[PDB]
């Protein structure tokens, strides 16, 4: 088998991590007790990618729960699927991080990082053939951002030849008011460029807009945002969890999606996105390429597509899907780079998600993702020029030099995206 | 003519052996060069990660110095 | 005597191997358990089908084949499939981690860990041969194993078997069923590395096969199963001379003499007819002239190219079924006066003909109709260089920006290997231009 080790750090990481395990357990027919009560052999054919098999035909998720406070993880254990997780895989501290990246990365997370690595090492030893790791966390906090990036580097040190995948939640003023989130995001992005192979940009700015503008939710809660995350995370891992030919493992996905090592930040998309209160393949295809369906607050028509992965789920005409995918590329040829031929790959899965007859999941590597990083950089520089709240970081041992280096590296990342956006075949 | 017949078949043997020799040597050079290159790339990756660990130790040590004052 | 060993590499090679060996068993009356009631010599023999099948004491007819893949799931289907009793377990070799569509991993990082075991298993088959003639290597161009590991195997086979014949069935990538953006890279790398180690290579363009299934078989969205059933028919036609005996049967090596004028010009163009559905074939018998004429329709070629815009260096017709030379000669004479058949000035214009009387067979439940007579044309035309040109153009677009190259450099390869491989392709395209120029 080709196993994936799942890690969730911080409050946001454990929240969206819990919802991810609930959704895929339902798709694979796994109850909260870890038993299988499904009706399709396709559910168990690649079940070992995310689940360990124990005595009594029990399927235990290969997930590790990490936080610097017991609060979020205690509620996870009390959740609907809290009893399906391995109790020894809970690694929590007491002091917390206080939304300080340095405490997560240098002071408090470093005291707990070794205990997490022991659980990671235990899960990796029992892997027949480990693919790599997927991390769920946010970049605006202290534990998921600080200790999450610390865990990536430490794991990269012991598993340098494995794929490092992250589901990173981008901070936005429309969701949380912690004013130093641009600091934490920039410091985390500085680490994600160097130590991850592929990162899904889950932007709370886009999640709020979808819930408000599209889903008509005046007061979007974290549950409303996480429902979009769970649907997106289920779609992007469909090729990993079910039999298929395209992007069936993390490395093949990275090879098809990452043309240059630093440009590995993806723009997720999902369709349909309809609110409470018959869909066709052309409508499903057109909707998934629309900016309103993106999980990152970026307009793809403000940039150019380097690589795109498209996943269709449900019973539909594969002939129609091929025609519509060709149609959207021909009609939007200017938005796909000419120097990467056939850069759009399409996969079809028979099993649809829960509650949907048909769905489409969009994975794009677009130069328009610089809009997301520009928004973070603009908020970062608005405070760093005033040296606001810096003593909370420098008091843990950091200096202003590290903030400047993180700012420059992210600004370089934007420049590199603009470079290949302006590149031409001739 | 008998001498020429011997020279032709010996020439065929020599060229076949030389082709085998060249194929074996070229492959061994490629496999050794590839092994060194991949190990060098992994060594550079690990060294950068170790430098991050050294930076982290410096940061934590810097916190103890200011806490004393 | 004259045994042939088949090597199936990667998913494409293995799955095409499944279709071919199932078709071979149906053609020779071999049961899924390997028993062949018509074979009265138990435990061995020198019959024509023994070039592809060895015989055990228990009467089992075992393919002279090795299946190799760096990932187990595809070959696991063989281990549990309908023809699982056909192969000894040691003939099916699997790793745990594939090459991830990366030539470097298939050739170096992962392939080096299994290459010695594969050669040992191949040696075991060779030791059972009294007259080993050569190898048939089935692989894709675009996959990491099909490109990287195949070239590594071909280099090792040249060392361990000298200049013994090695023929390829190579799957040319098509966007309709491709699975990796870097397939032009893997295609150029494996073509360069294998070029001096291959005596003859039959390229199969997946788009050509895809179009034939849609156009001639009314399949809306052809699958690998649809494509592989058609591919095995062409492979069966090519190998029918080795597996069957007849007065008008002409050995494939004899065709190979005409097909390869220079060592690097060894990529014949294959055209097969008739490809027709059961509904359309009912009450519609296709004659020798009709199937021969379809061989010069470019829509029936296994590689998309225009021979009418190139020059011929060889033309071979491989008939099977109810075919006699009188009908062949009349059909050829009609075609010579109605088709754009221009030969280079340094080559004879005669057509080389072979006939196997054994009628074509079809897998039950397939889409191909069972016909009384079929033909496969093997032509050496300069137009096949267009397939290189399309692949090389895709290579140049990505390599000018060094896109995805870090995945190869990270596995130990150097940029020099890319430029060296591309320059060899440029020389290969130049070679095909040079052979088409008239003599002075
Ligand atoms: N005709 C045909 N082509 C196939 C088949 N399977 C894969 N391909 C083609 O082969 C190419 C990909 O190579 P694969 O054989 O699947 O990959 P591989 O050789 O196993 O190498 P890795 O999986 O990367 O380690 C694509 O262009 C596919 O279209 C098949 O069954 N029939
Ligand atoms: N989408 C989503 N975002 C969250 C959730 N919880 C926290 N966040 C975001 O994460 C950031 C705060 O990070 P947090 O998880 O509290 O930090 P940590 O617990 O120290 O790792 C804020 O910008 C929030 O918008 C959640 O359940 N869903
Ligand atoms: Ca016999
Ligand atoms: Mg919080
Ligand atoms: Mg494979």
């Amino acid at each position: 088998m080709r196993e994936i080790v799942h890690i969730q750090a911080g409050q946001c990481g454990n929240q969206i991590g819990a919802k991810f395990w609930e959704v895929i357990s339902d798709e694979h027919g796994i109850d909260p007790t870890g038993s299988y009560h499904g009706d399709s052999d396709l559910q168990l054919e690649r079940i070992n990618v995310y689940y360990n098999e124990a005595t009594g035909n029990k399927y235990v998720p290969r997930a590790i729960l990490v936080d610097l406070e017991p609060g979020t993880m205690d509620s996870v254990r009390s959740g609907p699927f809290g009893q399906i997780f391995r109790p020894d895989n809970f690694v929590f501290g007491q002091s917390g991080a206080g939304n300080n990246w340095a405490k997560g990365h240098y002071t408090e997370g470093a005291e707990l990082v070794d205990s997490v690595l022991d659980v990671v090492r235990k899960e990796s030893e029992s892997c027949d053939c480990l693919q790599g790791f997927q991390l769920t966390h946010s970049l605006g906090g202290g534990t998921g951002s600080g200790m999450g990036t610390l865990l990536i580097s430490k794991i990269r040190e012991e598993y340098p030849d494995r794929i490092m995948n992250t589901f990173s939640v981008m901070p936005s003023p429309k969701v949380s008011d912690t004013v130093v989130e641009p600091y934490n995001a920039t410091l985390s992005v500085h680490q994600l460029v160097e130590n991850t192979d592929e990162t899904y940009c889950i932007d709370n700015e886009a999640l709020y807009d979808i819930c408000f503008r599209t889903l008509k939710l005046t007061t979007p809660t974290y549950g409303d945002l996480n429902h979009l995350v769970s649907a997106t995370m289920s779609g992007v891992t469909t090729c990993l969890r079910f039999p298929g030919q395209l992007n069936a493992d993390l490395r093949k996905l990275a090879v098809n999606m990452v043309p240059f090592p630093r440009l590995h930040f993806f723009m997720p998309g999902f369709a349909p996105l309809t609110s409470r209160g018959a869909l066709t393949v052309p409508e499903l295809t057109q909707q998934m390429f629309d900016s309103k369906n993106m999980m990152a607050a970026c307009d793809p028509r403000h940039g150019r597509y380097l690589t795109v992965a498209a996943i269709f789920r449900g019973r539909m005409s594969m002939k129609e899907v091929d025609e519509q995918m060709l149609n959207v590329q021909n009609k939007n040829s200017s938005y796909f780079v000419e120097w990467i031929p056939n850069n759009v790959k399409t996969a079809v899965c028979d099993i649809p998600p829960r509650g949907l007859k048909m769905s489409a999941t969009f994975i794009g590597n677009s130069t328009a993702i610089q809009e997301l990083f520009k928004r973070i950089s603009e908020q970062f520089t608005a405070m760093f020029r005033r040296k606001a709240f810096l003593h909370w970081y420098t008091g843990e041992g950091m200096d202003e030099m590290e903030f400047t280096e993180a700012e420059s590296n992210m600004n370089d990342l934007v420049s590199e995206y603009q470079q290949y956006q302006d590149a031409t075949a001739d | 003519k008998r001498e020429h017949e011997r020279e032709v078949i010996q020439k065929a043997i020599e060229e076949n052996n030389n082709f085998i020799k060249m194929a074996k040597e070229k492959l061994a050079q490629k496999m050794e060069s590839n092994k060194e290159n991949r190990e060098a790339h992994l060594a550079a990756m690990l060294e950068r990660l170790q430098e991050k660990d050294k930076h982290a130790e410096e940061v934590r040590k810097n916190k103890e110095l200011k806490e004393e004052a | 005597m004259r045994e042939c060993i088949s090597i199936h590499v990667g998913q494409a090679g293995v799955q095409i191997g499944n279709a071919c060996w199932e078709l071979y068993c149906l053609e020779h009356g071999i049961q899924p358990d390997g028993q062949m009631p018509s074979d009265k010599t138990i435990g061995g023999g020198d019959d024509s089908f023994n070039t592809f099948f060895s015989e055990t004491g228990a009467g089992k007819h075992v393919p002279r084949a090795v299946f190799v893949d760096l990932e187990p799931t595809v070959i696991d289907e063989v281990r549990t499939g309908t023809y699982r009793q056909l192969f000894h377990p040691e003939q099916l070799i699997t790793g745990k981690e594939d090459a991830a569509n990366n030539y470097a991993r298939g050739h170096y990082t992962i392939g080096k860990e299994i290459i010695d075991l594969v050669l040992d298993r191949i040696r075991k088959l060779a030791d059972q041969c009294t007259g080993l003639q050569g190898f048939l290597v089935f692989h894709s161009f675009g996959g990491g194993t099909g490109s990287g590991f195949t070239s590594l195997l071909m280099e090792r086979l040249s060392v361990d078997y000298g200049k013994k014949s090695k023929l390829e069935f190579s799957i040319y990538p098509a966007p309709q069923v491709s699975t990796a953006v870097v397939e032009p890279y893997n295609s150029i790398l494996t073509t360069h590395t294998t070029l001096e180690h291959s005596d003859c290579a039959f390229m199969v363009d997946n788009e050509a096969i895809y179009d034939i299934c849609r156009r001639n078989l009314d399949i809306e969205r052809p699958t690998y199963t649809n494509l592989n059933r058609l591919i095995s028919q062409i492979v069966s036609s090519i190998t029918a001379s080795l597996r069957f005996d007849g007065a008008l049967n002409v050995d494939l090596t004899e065709f190979q003499t005409n097909l390869v004028p220079y060592p690097r010009i060894h990529f014949p163009l294959a055209t097969y007819a008739p490809v027709i559905s059961a509904e359309k074939a009912y009450h519609e018998q296709l004659s020798v002239a009709e199937i021969t004429n379809a061989c010069f329709e470019p829509a029936n070629q296994m590689v998309k190219c225009d021979p009418r815009h190139g020059k011929y260096m060889a033309c071979c017709l491989l008939y099977r079924g109810d075919v006699v030379p009188k009908d062949v000669n009349a059909a050829i004479a009609t075609i010579k006066t109605k088709r754009s058949i221009q030969f280079v000035d340094w080559c004879p214009t005669g057509f080389k003909v072979g006939i196997n009387y054994q009628p074509p067979t079809v897998v039950p439940g397939g889409d191909l109709a069972k016909v009384q007579r079929a033909v496969c044309m093997l032509s050496n035309t300069t137009a096949i260089a267009e397939a290189w040109a399309r692949l090389d153009h895709k290579f140049d677009l990505m390599y000018a920006k060094r896109a995805f190259v870090h995945w190869y450099v990270g596995e130990g390869m150097e940029e020099g290997e890319f430029s060296e491989a591309r320059e060899d392709m440029a020389a290969l395209e130049k070679d095909y231009e040079e052979v088409g120029v008239d003599s002075v």
